[PDB]
DNA sequence: TTTGCCCGGA
DNA sequence: TCCGAGCGAA
DNA sequence: TTTTTT
């Protein structure tokens, strides 16, 4: 066919699709001959999931034109759960489409399960949203981030990030009190999987809602470390590196009130 | 964007709000001394009860507003759960002011909360008072259960005089600018209805449309109310002339049927003039057609026979 | 620590004593009696009642409209009598776990607090027991399911005295209650009960309150006492003068707008002064139909209940009293088809005024004058309860010998349940217990059991009543009957319906 | 969208792009171009009845304040979604009062259709509306005014769309005759004004029935044959026989007139009833009770029609109402 | 700061709370040059919880004035929940607070968590608990009281406690008949940590409810033994004893 | 000034 | 076997 | 299951 996909094991897109599953609904995938990429929009507009698979995360791959592919997530995440993590996955589409095939072969028997999942025409541009020089770039691992937001996220339906010359502050004040989580880079040659690390321009403080937090720490299944970039004026960038490509989230702050 | 003036001009000091004059008087009293009882705000829309409790309260407590101020709205959850945790909570909590302050609960739009949720806020009012004083506004003071307004101080709010909305469009008036005439601002004030947020949306499409506000440039966008044209309609001698408001002022201005039909109603049951059996006699007839109209039949000869019914009946 | 002049008026202005209430003097007395004789009461099982009566009830119900005196009251009585206090109250969760896990424990407990305040006191009996306080009972909504028949289970079951505390004491969810609680009315204080209380507040706070408009006051909030120092509070921060000059804005601006009950807003509607000229002109439209939305579920049937039974002052000449009433009926008619299309699919709550005006208020201005009697509840409820199971039952009867008669259940009713009484009851009236076999070859032949027999004999109306037909067969014949059929078995038409 | 623009309905195909396409709503498009061009933009309410340009206008305006991105940056909400108070708590609140994510700016939020949302959401709106003003603006729509609570009402700026005059639908109907190389006489246009009762929607789907109607519509000439034969309706000059039928002969005549006229071309009853009644109200009558009984009698035949019926008792009975209502003139 | 009063593990505080959090709501703390006292009064008002915690509990204390805090049991929990075990813990406080603030410092890894706590308002005096003179004092492991009571909780939803000269005898009397355990007093020499002490003056005879003492007996986890003291109608107390302080239950009787 | 049937549970 | 919750559902 | 106020 036109485009041609083959997961060695349904299980890498399972997880990459759960990593982001409960925040969006509806997905745009396009293929082209060096990949696929997958941009959604939460149904208020507030968050952005922006995702990118190489051609290394296959085992084989071949798209000869770019074609786009709309579609609902929670029936795709249906159609993953009626094949075996174990079977080998196509993902197969043909010029001009209806549907996309996920097919679901195992080499040990002649069983194969061939799914075909209508596609919406979802007419949307993607815009490359990445601003150049973000105010501040860090990273630290994923479950420290995890454990600090679940443990602010009890006292307040807001989280300010605030950073500053070699120090990154966490806050929340609500009803019963307040928290305040500050941690400082630092690098240990042992163990650099441990790292936090601290570039920075202008200091940042911005304001931004719990439960798209809460949603995006997920992507922490997906990869070891996260990325947070901040700038004054742009949605803050939240980076889960994976193997081949990436997990982004764009989140935008909150009103200065 | 730039702010609408509904926001622009919205008084942060009660002395900037018109109308009501004894009250907001005895609100700048209690500001000034402290010792604010419990009290329930309630009037028309667009009156001025929302921004007199928020500037009693940023007058009262000062700095301290951040912490000692809980504000509730319709946007926000208000079950039992909240009344008995979270309000309940900070009514107990902890908080040094200066003598003769106190800790406030706005509960804006109360008349939307259950009746179990109120029952729930009697004994956390009377026990936490020494710390906590609570302020209700609502538009239909009838929906607060009676054991709270026991609680209460009664503040009832009268609709705003031509006289009150002429001050306070003059002062935003001068404040930008805005070229008029005694006609227009007349207009303004007729169309308002005595609602302060329509007469300064209408001032700022009026100068917004046409830059000059006389009364020509008012009309050409804003409309008579509509409720005063049915009151026409159903006062008019003859027929003809009743089905002529129908056809000219009403239905080639696009009001639905239903739209008219609902207003007949309210009008007729509030016309004074009337005996009240003439206006029962009406209302089953006007309920007669609004019948037929939810059907699905609502067209201008069914409207036009609910006017000769009605003059069948004052006849 | 807390300054006097940042209290408000009614904590500062508090009773500290029965004295200092004011009203309810009688009841106040009956409480205090109530609670000082509870021990020895106790020591005869509450068997044994004195001359109040007071002596059989471990607990006591005080019950009157808001602001009175009621909590007040409560807590002075515990407090003078020497008890230890717990309180709970609609701020709290009462329902049925809570209250099983929770105060359950101390109705047979000694009190910590209470042993702790009074151990240097010599000979302090009641300091280490409870008088539990149930505040607010109808204000116990949906969370506190299961709470008052929890709460009238332990007014039974208590070793320690209870006073609960309501508002709406003739509520039906109050029923549970009314064998079990030794009630106490309080009624609206009068201005003599409080003049001298409300005439110090003046002296103390310095503003001149003329006494000659003091009742007036009481009026505008229907003698409701919180109110009363609420508004001379509010009132005296700019005004330091409460006259005649003055008083009739102050009672228009005050005014007490509560909603009425049912038996209520049937009496006001049907009152014929608001529907004259100069009542219409006090009393609006607009209220009358307020009037309906204060209970819209039970307005239009108190109307339909009552609306026959006035003598009416609005009859317009040459119209007799039947006439108005056809009129008011028809209107009613109409009131209905207006209602059923409200509740239907389409959900038109949008004529919901239209019906106000249907159903209540344009019958009652053709029928309006005075009540010649009391009001009453609905009929329509109940009767439509029982037709209700009536059509349950002649379902089953119907489903039972479908497989032998030709008809649908309203024929089976109307043509066929005559003739099986004649075979099935008469026989026993002419032949004692030789009619047992024939009845039961009828019974098997119609798949019927002897619940479906009794089922069948409640049908019948007018002269084939048979309840004192039945009453009448000797013992021995409906023994016999019933002994034969459970002796053998009996086919059966459908197993688990 | 699939393969072109020329595929789609012509109501969908002549949607206005911008705000200088709206027509026949001049008022209203001068003062809020005139908004955004100052950066003063209030919350809006734009009333009126089916296909006046409501939703046309609104996304005109939300395509000239943000660009052909407009919506991405945009909340767009109608009678197809849920909007329960959770909705409004939630997905509108969030929105209200947050940034936005593909280009910085203000948020605007279109309650499309809003009669339809309940009286505790529209209550819930109240204080997000207030509230969030400083970066965002609602704008409501809505063809029945009695839906909307009073306190929602207050807080928007009410523009009126008024039912498209005669001027404004002429000149959309000469642009669409360009386009698609159409024909059209006088008389015809006459016709389809007439009856579209201001509704643009019913111009545009009339116009494309009557080109299908055409045998060549390169050389065929719209004619209001042509209209009345798409439409099913009746001539003027069959109203009229009817009319004269009723007012001056006996009842066989009449009868037999007015069974003759709609067998002719299968009319329905109700239009007739309806152009009658159109050509009654500009008679002169002496007797106020002529009226009143025309107006009642008929009226009542219009709503038993609706339920169905026995069609030749209802025209007997029209024929009976107004010979009868007539009597009263003397 | 007036209050500093630092843990060098934040998991003492943690036990201690977690010791009384399911029988109380509020709980004032006072704080004095000489340590911490608290106390609790449970809604029903039945059982009474005093606390008593030591300089020697700190690794550093300094409260210039005595001052109170009153808190709410949850919130304080869950705070804590947010905090490390092996992190230092130090509870600061300033003049007249209106908050109260908990910090965990891991200098390990330079990571500071710094959290604020509101206080509520109590309008409830300190009982006076001076030390009465009971008729009787016994003493056990902690295990083997917690045994017994859950083991007779099933039965019924009331324990009696009898003592005599040199036998302790726990009954419960229900719905699932009776059930009786009776000890004596034993020295085990190769255990002295298992041994049961008494010491009566009096026959002593008291009746609890079942759930305070299923509440109580969650204090075992902060002593290996529990002391008991009764007498002949008066609130029973049931200490623990603490490396530098006690938590003691006040638990009253029922009548009869 | 409050009916009739009769829940879920003991 | 006894009891009445909550709803009007014929 | 809840329309309106002046
Ligand atoms: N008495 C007033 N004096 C000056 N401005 C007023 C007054 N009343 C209303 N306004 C203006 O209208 C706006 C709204 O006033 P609000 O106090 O919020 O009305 P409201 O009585 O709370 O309306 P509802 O009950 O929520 S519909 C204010 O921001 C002012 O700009
Ligand atoms: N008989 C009274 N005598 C003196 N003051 C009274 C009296 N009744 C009410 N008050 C005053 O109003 C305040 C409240 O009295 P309460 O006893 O709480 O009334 P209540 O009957 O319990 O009202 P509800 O049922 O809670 S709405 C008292 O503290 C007094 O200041
Ligand atoms: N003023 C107008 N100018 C040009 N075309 C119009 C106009 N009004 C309606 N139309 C046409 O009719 C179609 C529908 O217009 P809309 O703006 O969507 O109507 P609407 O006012 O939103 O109707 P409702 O309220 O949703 S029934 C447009 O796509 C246009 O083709
Ligand atoms: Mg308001
Ligand atoms: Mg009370
Ligand atoms: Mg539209």
């Amino acid at each position: 066919s036109m485009l041609e996909a083959k997961f060695e094991e349904a299980s890498l897109f399972k997880r990459i699709i759960d990593g982001f599953k409960d925040c969006v609904q509806l997905v745009n995938f396009q293929c082209k001959e060096d990949g696929i990429i997958a941009q959604a929009v939460d149904d208020s507009r507030v968050l952005l999931v922006s995702l990118e698979i190489g051609v290394e995360a296959f085992q084989e791959y071949r798209c000869d034109h770019p074609v786009t592919l709309g579609m609902d997530l929670t029936s795709l995440s249906k159609i993953l759960r009626c094949g075996n993590n174990t079977d080998t996955l196509t993902l197969i589409a043909d010029n001009t489409p209806d549907s996309i095939i996920l097919l679901f072969e195992d080499t040990k028997k002649d069983r194969i399960a061939e799914y075909s999942l209508k596609l919406m025409d979802i007419d949307a541009d993607f815009l490359k949203i990445e601003e150049l020089q973000y105010d501040s770039t860090l990273s630290l691992p994923s479950s420290e981030f995890s454990k600090i937001v679940r443990d602010l996220s009890q006292l307040s339906d807001s989280i300010n990030i605030m950073i500053t010359k070699e120090t990154i502050k966490f806050v929340a004040d609500g009803d019963i009190g307040s928290g305040s989580v500050i941690i400082k880079p630092f690098v240990d040659m042992e163990h650099p999987e441990t790292s936090i690390k601290l570039e920075m321009d202008q200091p940042v403080d911005l304001t931004f809602g719990a439960k798209y937090l809460l949603d995006i720490i997920k992507g922490s299944s997906l990869s070891d470390r996260v990325g947070i970039r901040l700038s004054s004026e742009a949605p803050a960038l939240f980076q889960f590196d994976l193997k081949s490509g990436f997990l982004q989230f764009f989140l935008a702050p909150k009103f200065n009130d | 964007l730039q702010l609408p003036w509904v926001e622009k001009y919205r008084p942060q000091v009660l002395s900037d709000i018109v109308g009501n004059k004894e009250t907001i008087d005895r609100l700048q009293q209690i500001a000034k001394d402290g010792n604010m009882p419990h009290m329930i705000i309630s009037g028309m829309p667009g009156i001025g009860k929302t921004t007199s409790v928020h500037c009693l309260a940023h007058e009262l407590l000062g700095r301290s507003y951040a912490d000692g101020v809980l504000e509730l709205n319709a946007s926000d959850d208000r079950g039992i759960d909240v009344v008995r945790n979270q309000i309940k909570h900070f009514a107990q909590k902890k908080l040094h002011l200066p003598p003769g302050k106190h800790k406030i609960v706005i509960l804006d739009e109360a008349d939307s909360m259950t009746a179990g949720a109120q029952q729930a806020l009697r004994r956390t009012m009377e026990l936490y008072s020494n710390s906590t004083r609570f302020a209700f506004a609502c538009n239909q003071s009838n929906k607060i259960i009676e054991p709270l307004q026991s609680r209460c101080a009664i503040l009832r709010y009268s609709k705003l005089s031509d006289e009150d909305v002429l001050k306070r469009l003059l002062q935003i008036i001068k404040l930008e600018d805005v070229k008029y005439t005694n006609d227009g601002l007349e207009a303004i004030i007729f169309t308002a209805e005595g609602d302060m947020r329509q007469a300064i949306n209408n001032l700022q499409s009026t100068v917004a449309g046409h830059g000059l506000v006389n009364a020509d440039n008012v009309f050409k966008i804003v409309d008579s109310p509509h409720p005063l044209i049915v009151k026409k309609m159903l006062l008019a001698s003859n027929l003809e002339d009743s089905i002529q408001i129908l056809r000219t002022d009403l239905w080639k201005k696009g009001y639905s049927s239903i739209d008219i039909v609902t207003t007949s109603f309210r009008v007729t049951k509030n016309l004074a003039q009337v005996k009240e059996s003439v206006r029962l006699e009406m209302i089953k007839e006007i309920g007669l057609t609004h019948m037929r109209i939810l059907e699905g039949v609502g067209t201008y000869l069914q409207l036009a026979s609910m006017l000769a019914k009605i003059h069948k009946l004052n006849n | 620590v807390v300054r006097e002049e940042d209290k408000l008026w009614t904590v500062k202005y508090a009773p500290t004593n029965l004295q200092q209430v004011c009203g309810n003097k009688g009841s106040v007395m009956k409480l205090k009696n109530w609670l000082a004789n509870w021990e020895n009461s106790k020591k005869n099982s509450f068997k044994h009642a004195g001359k109040d009566g007071s002596g059989v009830f471990r607990a006591a119900m005080l019950y009157g409209p808001p602001g009175i005196g009621k909590t007040t009251a409560a807590h002075l009585v515990a407090q003078e009598l020497g008890y230890d206090i717990l309180e709970q109250n609609a701020s709290d969760v009462r329902s049925k776990t809570l209250l099983n896990a929770g105060v359950k424990n101390a109705l047979d407990n000694m009190s910590v607090v209470g042993y702790f305040k009074h151990n240097e006191e010599a000979q302090n009996l009641n300091g280490k027991h409870f008088v539990i306080i149930m505040d607010e009972v109808d204000g116990m909504s949906g969370g506190d399911r299961g709470g008052v028949g929890q709460l009238a289970q332990f007014c039974r079951k208590t070793s320690t005295p209870l006073i609960l505390i309501c508002n709406e004491r003739n509520l039906p969810k109050m029923r549970p209650f009314d064998r079990v609680c030794l009630d106490i009315q309080f009624r609206r204080p009068d201005a003599n009960s409080i003049k001298s209380r409300l005439m110090t507040i003046a002296i103390r706070e310095k503003f001149k309150l003329d006494p000659n408009v003091i009742d007036r006051l009481i009026q505008t909030t229907r003698g409701d006492i919180r109110q009363v120092i609420n508004l001379l509070s509010t009132i005296s921060t700019t005004t330091k003068t409460i006259n005649h000059e003055n008083i009739n804005e102050i009672s228009k601006a005050w005014e007490k707008n509560i909603a009425l009950k049912p038996f209520d807003i049937a009496h006001k509607m049907l009152d014929g002064q608001i529907y004259s000229d100069i009542g219409s002109r006090n009393f609006t439209l607009n209220d009358k139909i307020a009037l309906y939305f204060d209970d819209f579920d039970f307005t239009p049937l108190m109307i339909q209940e009552n609306y026959l039974s006035t003598r009416p002052s609005v009859l317009k000449p040459g119209q007799s009293h039947l006439e108005a009433v056809a009129e008011a009926a028809n209107c009613i008619s109409l009131g209905d088809i207006v209602e059923k299309k409200i509740r239907s699919s389409e959900q038109l709550w949008s004529l919901l005024p239209l019906h106000a005006v249907l159903s209540s208020v344009y019958p009652a201005s053709k029928v309006a004058g005075h009540m010649a009697g009391r009001i009453n509840f609905t009929a329509w409820l109940g009767q439509n309860s029982k037709s209700a199971k009536y059509y349950r039952l002649l379902q089953e009867i119907h489903y039972h010998t479908r497989l032998g008669t030709s008809t649908d259940k309203i024929g089976l009713r109307l043509d066929y349940l005559p003739t099986f009484r004649k075979r099935l009851l008469d026989p026993f009236l002419k032949q004692g217990a030789d009619a047992i076999s024939s009845v039961i070859e009828v019974m098997d032949d119609y798949y019927l059991t002897k619940e479906d027999w009794d089922s069948i004999m409640e049908f019948f109306v007018g002269p084939d009543v048979t309840t004192a037909i039945i009453k009448k067969i000797p013992a021995t014949v409906k023994s016999g009957f019933t002994r034969k059929y459970n002796s053998m078995t009996h086919p059966v038409a459908i197993y688990r319906t | 969208e699939k393969r072109s623009k020329e595929n789609l309905p012509w109501v969908e195909k002549y949607r206005p792009e911008t705000l200088d396409e709206v027509y026949g709503q001049n008022e209203v498009i001068t003062t809020v171009r005139k908004f955004v061009d100052e950066g003063k933009l209030p919350h809006l309410l734009f009333y009126g009845p089916p296909g006046t340009g409501k939703t046309s206008t609104i996304v005109a305006l939300a395509r000239e304040i943000y660009g052909k991105n407009y919506s991405n940056m945009v909340l767009e909400l109608n009678a197809s979604d849920d909007r329960g108070i959770d909705v409004v708590r939630n997905q509108i609140k969030d929105f209200a009062s947050t940034r936005q994510i593909f280009s910085k700016g203000f948020k605007l939020i279109i309650l499309d259709e809003a009669d339809a949302m309940t009286n505790a959401a529209q209550n819930a709106l109240r204080r997000v509306i207030e509230r969030y003003t400083k970066n965002t603006r609602f704008c409501v729509l809505a063809n029945y005014a009695h839906k909307l609570t009073p306190a929602l009402l207050s807080r928007c700026t009410r523009f009126r769309f008024q039912p498209l005059p005669q001027e404004a639908i002429e000149r959309r109907i000469a642009n669409v005759l360009v386009h698609e190389k159409l024909k059209l006489s006088p008389n015809a246009e006459k016709a389809l004004i007439e009856l579209s009762n201001g509704d643009m929607r019913r111009v545009l789907n009339v116009l494309q029935s009557c080109k299908a109607t055409l045998d060549n519509p390169d050389e065929d000439e719209i004619s209001d044959d042509v209209i009345y034969e798409c439409c099913g309706a009746p001539r003027p000059s069959d109203l009229k026989a009817v009319l004269k039928s009723i007012l001056e002969d006996d009842w066989g005549t009449a009868h037999y007139t007015l069974n003759k006229v709609r067998s002719a071309k299968g009319l329905a009853l109700i239009d007739l009833i309806e152009g009658i009644v159109k050509i009654l109200e500009d008679y002169e009558l002496q007797n106020e009770e002529t009226r009143v009984h025309l107006l009642t009698k008929l009226a009542d035949i219009e709503y038993s029609i609706s339920k169905g019926g026995n069609d030749q008792i209802q025209g007997s009975a029209v024929i009976g109402a107004i010979k009868a209502s007539f009597e009263n003139e003397t």
